[PDB]
């Protein structure tokens, strides 16, 4: 359970739920929480680079919304490289009570030095 | 963890102006080498100053993945990354990046006075070059 | 006539016209050759980022093609950041004869760290 | 220029095996810290051996280019970019990036040698790091 050389955050979590400030989260057979059930807004993007500054303006263009609350959401980059989700800090962010992990900004640029043997990981529904 | 020790690192975060002027500002991350090979960013953007009231249930949160490091986190950004200060012998006052995808980024030995003063306003349309 | 504050190749023949082994070659008056007249293939390509390896398979995947001659043509980034084009070396490669220039892969980068003020070139038609 | 002393530099690429080998192998750029800091390809594909009786012409051509950095292009990339060596005294044997975007720059001083040693087949599937 890697990404980059990099151990996967809590994957020793991996098909178990653990507890958040804003709800339990359940993290898949790779490691990676499902955030699915809290987004907002879960929007395709070509071009994701897992730089945010970047990334967040192509997110907002698909999800079309212009500004969220900065205070209560995060964008979250999806395992699957083509995908951002708009989610409660709370369950999202270790400052909020939400739970470390690691996302699709490094799966994006793993997939950068390994593109004979890409990690391809299915994507959520569109929200 | 000396948490007044902390407060004496960060203190002159909560002064204003640069109170409520760091959260319309950014990183420029090519200023910094080694952050630049590390993660994809051109630009990090600060979002919120971490209050004094709320420094030590940050720290019960944070402990378990930067105790190791010695760096202690104080600005929030537009992702998870965080920017935090160094309270080692090592790396006392010098400002780190550190994310959960990436990892713990020293800012070339840049102290938090080095580090406000290369920051840029967030919509800056000073030229960069390569 | 710079980007990324690298001053533009041969961009002192800006509005006029060089000789080629392969050819006559304008350059615009940005300082930026004009390989329409010998491209190939001209595709529109979402998420280019300068790198070849990478931008390459984008380009030959929008120009329903598995293969091309290596010896022949290289692949060219537009100015637009947009667009690659198949040139032949001729024109396009000082090893062939061709012309030295900047092109899309500097105003690509450029552009990342100019996020405010970027350089928005208009594109070629697609072919 | 002398062209004998650049022969003399890059004859072992004319040779065999390596002549055929090296235009399937790609250069890790990651290997490289300032030339990943200045373009943004992961590896660098080597399409051609610039020929023996060509260099003339070829040098002809790149001269009004490169004769500042004096370093000399033997190997032809995907793109526009070329893998040089190193022919002044500060320089010579040393292996460089150049290409008309992004500039000159030295692969950390590696000689022909230890450049070669490091390259992959470019269909590898060798797992690398951050």
């Amino acid at each position: 359970k890697t990404v980059g050389g990099r151990k996967i955050i809590n994957s020793e979590f991996a098909g178990k739920t653990v507890t958040t400030k804003g709800g339990d989260v359940r993290f898949d057979s790779d490691g990676f929480p499902d955030f699915t059930p809290y987004s907002k807004k879960t929007v395709r993007v070509i071009g994701l680079t897992g730089d945010m500054a970047n990334d967040v303006p192509l997110a907002m263009a698909r999800a079309k919304i212009t500004k969220y609350d900065k205070s209560k959401y995060v964008w979250h980059h999806h395992q699957d490289g083509k995908t951002m989700m708009l989610i409660p800090k709370s369950v999202h962010s270790v400052r909020n009570g939400g739970v470390a992990h690691t996302g699709g900004r490094s799966v994006i640029q793993h997939n950068l030095l390994n593109p004979n043997n890409k990690l391809n990981y299915s994507s959520p529904e569109e929200l | 963890i000396s948490l007044s020790d902390i407060e004496n690192l960060i203190q002159h975060i909560w002064e204003e102006p640069i109170f409520s002027d760091v959260t319309s500002k950014k990183v420029v991350v090519s200023l910094y080498g080694t952050l630049s090979k590390k993660i994809p960013d051109k630009f990090i953007i600060i979002e919120e100053v971490f209050p004094k009231d709320e420094l030590e249930d940050i720290w019960s949160n944070y402990e378990e993945y930067l105790d190791e490091y010695l760096i202690f986190p104080f600005l929030g950004t537009l992702g998870e990354a965080v920017i935090c200060i160094g309270y080692g012998n090592d790396n006392k006052g010098k400002i780190f990046y550190f994310d959960f995808d990436f990892g713990a980024c020293e800012l070339d030995g840049d102290n938090l006075e080095a580090f406000l003063e290369k920051l840029l306003e967030s919509g800056s349309t000073e030229n960069l070059y390569f």
